[PDB]
């Protein structure tokens, strides 16, 4: 509940697959195939292998093709015959997707080699998006990749994010519960735990420490800003010191100064900045101001 | 006679072997400066 | 009841087909043949093969014929004769597909052999898509795979989500049910079970196993977000710290910050939530830069 | 909650990453491709590596790709396997990336190698910016870079502003805490603290210390002036001698000249600047002619 | 290839400036500001890629990357970045040695001088400090 929710296991990690297919049974919203030759070409090689020979030079347009590009995410210790669920994105200059079905489509890593072959029917959902789509289970695992798992008597654990405490206190966790060699902290986010030999055993060590509970401590202060999306969020370790806040068409309910006072308590600092009855769009440039002449506490950043 | 032996107008090795770069120090860093003028 | 539902069993697994048809009958709804010349080719190759052969080079324009493509599912363990559905969808462009008939149609795998031949009546629902339909029990399958079921000791069930933890409680209910070295974990989605030999013994032991019930473990907590269709899933291990909240044209019902007090039931995170009085396309900027503010504590995942 | 907020560990510190990638699954907002030659160009790679050989010379307009720039935070002590978030920003003359889709991307450092593999769905909040966004946990760490964190017995701690005060006051606050050897002064941003040798003494050290807290110091009285966002913002340590203030378009609530008594403390310097009525576009000027006289006793900064 | 016309739309070249903090060390995060050269019309919403930083010297100082936060009457060709560049070169410094040190006032005069000398002379000790000049 609290290790799961906060490291990873090495060896135990997610990959990409990618894939190129046609969507068919469009009605009427395929792309202009005078200006793609990609899907006439690849039209063609398909029917080729099907066994019709088409002749070439003659013009072919079409009105329910549309080529797509499939992805998909490899998932750990798969085997062949799972499912998996794929996203498919129009390519080109297709109008919609909708109730569109997708052919056989070879699903390849970084190594080009195939991992996975991808058909089904695409579900859009109908503003929304019309030249992307999900598949769920579209997809078949049919190549396994060998694993390093259940060989060797360490296993180290990696956080989610940096902390020497954080991983102290996991350390300490573990070795309260199971035994006194049996976690050892490498890093601030990496913990090494000793297991027993045999894959029956790391599995049973490894679903007795996923659902311990450990205590969260407190984090950096910090202030977030989206620009973009126009929305700033700050923590529970935010404090502020006292200052002045001069801002444009902004004043006391009155002069142009508003003072700010010392605040330690995230609720106090909420009441300080209402206080000023700014717009989050003024509070952005209020808050780098802030920041940049050391009255506020918390680093700032801008994603 | 033109079998006769001349050194020409640009004499030595013409061309040079490129050198591997020095070991990268170990620490946090992916920006490795190599040594400055 | 849980385990058919949670697990899959190792040599049993679907497959794809794939091939290329005509349907005829239709109202005037046919593609045009002088921009698709690949349907014209193929009516002269099957009035070539039934007797009748026309002379090249003179035009041919139709209205009921349309080019279409034939996607199956083949099931596992398939005999000849058994029937199974198929998906028709139209390619070129064509109108519509409404009453429409399939013809004779291999249906080929991969391996470019052919495994069902197709033929029946295509159903279109008739806003509702017109160049695709499904057609009921269309295909006899007419070529059988050999399959590794019935040989050997050893058995491999492979979850549909890897976990350890689910993977062991698995292992303990075949194992306080059947015996002691009935079944073994050997990695998080995959429990190998031992089996007594002979295709009869094995059957009656999947019988058995197929309908056990197990008790489903608390997962990761995560938090589903699809931009494309609008819509924001969250799960029942999803917690909250405390922070503060600024958002563009959101205010206190009166300042712009708007506090969230730390939730541990998901009905406290529902109702914090529901606090602040957004749209779920605004929920989502605020879910992304609280994730990236470190205040939620479950996983974002972006389909 | 004090040491962890204002300084940072010798040899922990982040990296940047960067990469070029494609959009597709856009709704007819790519980018004019006969303007930009890179996009179909890169589209050919991507073909020719997948297996599709386009004849050159023909020319494609497409209206779903876009061109992108993938930029990524490389944390400290990465683990490959490990999941960060990246930034997706457009290049070109795409309009807009709502609901597109960011395809492999490797994302390399200076060193001109790989680091990072990148792909997912991109999110944007939909004023709000268009041609930039944010994918959580859309890239996977697959190089880990060796440290020098473990060897050795002192340790560095460098402080984010420079002070021989606050330094001081870290050095005391560790010496009391731990031991009479513990740590040193080096300089006004750099602490050095002897640790025992071993990675685990070590991360039990660092756990120790940054959970510590020491008072702060008062500061160097500042005034910071933003005149592209049209923001002042004071500090708690500046002061005010007596002068006079002469300003256009201002008056006594009734001469010309507006007297400023000397003021101590924050409260005071707020009042008497408050008296005077003036815009804080208008006070910028009175700051910067207040400084330049001399009555002004903070040193002042110009973002 | 080279010749073929490129019309972009997205795109803006930059100027960033940064200052350099005292005693810096490698790994710290400093402050940049962006400001357009050209002919952009504004930086909402833009990114900054990488951008070697150099001094006088026409040696690296720090590699800057991030995000620009523009007001948004206000400046739309100038930006700035908290915590935008990383400090990746360290500057030699005579600090530590020797046994005299020199304190500079802001403003030269002989009797403020002469108030600083004698107040660290009534608090340390009899040849604690020495007035050189007027700052």
């Amino acid at each position: 509940e609290r290790i799961r929710d906060l490291t990873s296991v090495q060896g135990v990690r997610e990959n990409s697959l990618i894939g190129y297919g046609l969507v068919v049974g469009l009605d009427g919203t395929g792309d202009q195939t005078t200006q793609t030759p990609f899907t006439t070409q690849t039209l063609n090689n398909m029917l080729s292998q099907l066994g019709i020979t088409v002749p070439t030079g003659t013009n072919m347009q079409l009105k329910n093709v549309a080529a797509v590009m499939v992805t998909a995410s490899y998932p750990p210790f798969a085997r062949q015959g799972q499912t998996i669920d794929v996203v498919v994105s129009s390519m080109g200059n297709a109008k919609s997707l909708r109730g569109g079905t997708l052919l056989m489509t070879p699903l390849k890593g970084v190594d080009s080699q195939v991992y996975a072959l991808a058909q089904g029917n695409i579900l859009v959902g109908g503003v929304n998006q019309l030249n992307g789509g999900r598949i769920t289970n579209g997809a078949i695992i049919e190549r396994e990749l060998p694993t390093q798992f259940g060989a060797g008597n360490t296993i180290n654990l990696q956080l989610n994010d940096e902390d020497f405490t954080m991983a102290q206190q996991i350390t300490d966790a573990i070795n309260r519960a199971r035994g006194y060699g049996s976690a050892t902290a490498l890093d601030a986010r990496t913990v090494q735990v000793r297991v027993p030999s045999g894959n029956s055993s790391q599995v049973r060590f490894l679903a007795d420490i996923q659902n311990m509970e450990v205590n969260v401590t407190p984090q950096d202060a910090k202030v977030v800003i989206n620009s973009r999306t126009g929305s700033v969020v700050m923590n529970r370790e935010v404090t502020l010191d006292s200052c002045a806040v001069a801002q444009g068409n902004l004043s006391v309910t009155g002069g142009s100064l508003q003072s700010v006072r010392s605040s330690a308590n995230l609720n106090s600092v909420v009441r300080a900045l209402n206080a000023l009855g700014a717009t989050p769009m003024d509070l952005m440039s209020i808050l780098q101001s802030m920041q940049s002449a050391g009255c506020l506490r918390a680093k700032l950043e801008i994603i | 006679c033109a079998w006769i032996p001349a050194k020409p107008l640009v004499q030595g090795a013409t061309t040079a072997q490129p050198i591997p770069g020095p070991v990268p120090v170990a620490n946090g860093s992916i920006f490795q400066s190599a040594q400055p003028i």
